[PDB]
């Protein structure tokens, strides 16, 4: 009754990995001496990678070894930690408090200054625009451009000196920049201004994604870039050709689902094997952002279709259909943040309608909108208690299949509906 | 598949609103719609693009593969190879078994391939650089010595064989009468397992120079990687045996 | 069948050589399992360099039912937070 397992002993230098086959149905205390001679004042034992050491009395059967798992060679757990004892209550405050990482140090000040700065820029911008939107005077556009230009330089100025402040200072640079261009030829907050801005951030972003020396700040750039580009076209074509009473979003939700359904390929579009780990995450970061572009777009017009009153009964089903489609399109996405993004599409959209009615003075659908959130929250909870309805393993295969034709049967089955709202084929 | 259904639904809703199906102002487009739904209905356009890419064809290091030769091969040594899909934390991508039946003898081969993205963690421990080839060699030697343990005499190989000279492509429906059936002067049969040896899945293809339930491949790429030395996933839908 | 003696974790004994030539000291553990019709399994060893990274993936389980909990509360918190504001911003005009 032998079983083939592989142990791992790494205490001396790097590590030594061999495998073997071992006689089951015994107290591990008998076979421990053998392995100690192959691979190699304390006592040792065997443990699965990720678990606690196995008792010296159980057998490799009753402790549940499958023939081919990778055991490690760890130590018997511990003894007591031998608690210290100090009687003078005075020194009982200085002694038992060191274990904090409390020292002020000239690095709590580094994080200090930058965090102060990012606040200065933000409210520095918002003041001038508030000096510009609720009243009118262009002195702001002097100050907007002043700070907007300044931060532009600083990120380019510490690209190779901090390597973390840099990428942080870039992401905040686009708040005043998007504010600056949005101020040329104002209008009433303007029709074509939103065209000028989508050029700006899409400009500023693309310059910096390639400007990042490493990870940690890539995904936020990628997502807003495609978001800028995406809104640019459907704003440009909206600036001259089409009057588009309501069909800006009909372009968006179309463009939205298009980006979400076609997501894996777009990530690949941005593309010794030693630098594989660096390449694999950036690839993942690219995907996780790109999907956010989808959801944020998916609502971007969807928040405008059912926005005002007097909407269409086909308009109400034009958004709901999209939501479910994206919600059931998650089961294909592996990572965690990838899942959450599309999963909470309905959540994000739910609140949008609420504020819309409260700011639109409706006090009718507002309450409903709040009742349309609980239903979505309630299902989240029952998904959390028992890992049963969340786990598709305790299902049926045609159920796993039916959800398929269910999925592709609706996420695309709205383009005929789309032709109704605008009435594209009523002409 | 969704693009096809969505565009079809588009045109058909576009045509059904042709109650004034006259004056060739709303009947003409009606004709073109009902015409297009026909050509859109998905085994014809596929060969279209296929032939295009095929005539265009007339001009990694994430995957390493180890291949084993054992002479007196048999289905008695099947579990020993479907086990090696997932153990020792190495998660072999797919395990493939090939026989050449030219003449009377079946020249056997085991084909083992290991990616690098889904077991990057383990390879990262052997060194800072990624010892893919050496590690795969080690698992291959392990299979060699375990299989000789049983009694079969095996041989590591690298100039393995050729089913396409370095010519008929067929993938079968799923079951045994066939693999006992498989003709011509040369026979290349290839079995391959994958998918979580907790319960595995497999696809099967064979090549010679429709017999019972075969199916050709119009459009060859499928033969190009039918040799064991290939590092490719053997396109085709999977079956739970 | 062919059963014979073996030190634990090694290939079985050679049947026609005395235990005193292989080096059996008084007090070993020997197993009556079959005889290899093949190789004696020299158990090829490969070196490891960064054994810490193996465990750090073991702890880093997948999505699992853990990331559900964070999504659970972070959903519930926002629900209440808008719950009050809605009602009293309902009241910031009328009530």
């Amino acid at each position: 009754p032998i079983v083939r397992v592989a142990v791992l002993a790494a205490g001396d230098d790097g590590g030594r990995l061999t495998e073997m086959a071992l006689p089951s149905e015994l107290p591990l205390r008998e076979i421990l001496p053998a392995v100690q001679r192959i691979v190699q004042p304390v006592r040792l034992s065997l443990a699965p990678i990720g678990g606690a050491p196995f008792s010296l009395d159980a057998t490799l059967d009753t402790v549940g070894v499958v023939d081919g798992d990778l055991l490690a060679l760890q130590a018997v757990p511990s003894g007591p930690p031998a608690p210290r004892i100090v009687e003078d209550i005075a020194d009982a405050a200085v002694i038992f408090s060191e274990a904090r990482r409390r020292q002020w140090g000239p690095t709590h000040i580094a994080r200090g200054a930058a965090l102060a700065l990012i606040g200065l820029i933000l409210v520095g911008t918002g003041l001038s625009v508030a000096h510009r939107v609720i009243t009118g005077d262009l002195l702001g556009q002097f100050i907007v451009s002043g700070i907007a230009l300044a931060t532009v330089i600083a990120a380019l100025a510490v690209r190779n000196r901090s390597a973390v402040l840099a990428t942080s200072l870039a992401v905040t640079a686009l708040v005043p920049v998007a504010a600056a261009f949005a101020l040329g030829v104002p209008g009433d907050f303007g029709a074509p201004n939103v065209l000028l801005a989508a050029a700006g951030v899409a400009a500023w972003s693309l310059i910096s994604m390639a400007g990042s020396p490493d990870d940690r700040g890539i995904a936020v750039f990628t997502a807003t870039a495609v978001t800028g580009v995406g809104v640019l076209l459907v704003a440009g074509a909206a600036s001259l050709w089409v009057i588009s009473s309501d069909v800006i979003g009909c372009a968006l939700v179309l463009l939205g689902l298009i980006v979400t359904v076609q997501a894996a390929q777009l990530s690949a579009m941005w593309a010794v094997l030693a630098d594989l780990p660096r390449r694999v995450r950036v690839s993942q970061a690219h995907q996780t952002g790109v999907i956010a572009a989808g959801v944020l777009l998916g609502v971007a017009g969807s928040v405008a279709l059912v926005s005002s009153a007097n909407a269409s009964p086909w308009a109400w089903y034009i958004v709901v259909a999209a939501a479910a489609g994206a919600a059931l399109r998650a089961r294909v996405w592996d990572s965690a943040a990838c899942k959450a993004w599309l999963l909470g599409h309905s959540y994000l959209l739910a609140v949008a309608l609420l504020v819309a009615f409260v700011i639109g003075d409706r006090y009718q659908a507002a309450l409903w909108a709040l009742a349309a959130l609980a239903v979505l929250v309630l299902v989240w909870i029952v998904a959390a208690l028992n890992p049963k309805i969340a786990s598709p393993d305790t299902y049926s295969l045609p159920m796993r299949r039916m959800v398929g034709f269910l999925a592709t049967g609706l996420d695309a089955s709205l383009i005929p509906v789309m032709a109704l709202l605008v009435g594209l084929f009523s002409l | 598949m969704t693009a096809r259904i969505a565009l079809a639904s588009l045109f058909v809703v576009a045509a059904v609103l042709a109650q004034p199906w006259q004056t060739t102002t709303q009947r003409w487009v009606l004709g073109v719609s009902i015409a297009a739904v026909i050509v859109l209905l998905m085994f014809l356009t596929t060969r279209i693009g296929r032939a295009l890419a095929m005539v265009r064809r007339n001009r990694d290091a994430h995957r390493a593969t180890v291949v084993l030769r054992v002479d007196p091969a048999a289905p008695a040594q099947l579990p020993v190879v479907v086990g090696y899909l997932d153990r020792y934390g190495i998660t072999c991508d797919k395990v493939r078994i090939t026989h050449r039946d030219a003449g009377g003898t079946r020249r056997s081969w085991i084909s083992l391939t290991v990616d690098a993205v889904d077991n990057l963690a383990a390879l990262q421990a052997r060194s800072a650089r990624i010892p893919l080839q050496d590690t795969t060699e080690v698992v291959g030697r392990r299979l060699a010595d375990h299989l000789r343990e049983q009694g079969w005499t095996v041989t590591v190989v690298e100039g393995v064989d050729t089913p396409l000279p370095v010519v008929a492509a067929y993938r079968v429906k799923v079951l045994d009468e066939v693999l006992a059936e498989i003709p011509a002067e040369e026979t290349w049969t290839a079995l391959e397992f994958t998918g979580s040896p907790a319960e595995p899945l497999l696809t099967v293809c064979a090549a010679v120079r429709p017999l019972a339930g075969l199916t050709p491949a119009r459009g060859r790429p499928a033969l190009a990687a039918l040799n064991p030395l290939s590092t490719e996933r053997l396109d085709g839908t999977a079956v739970p045996l």
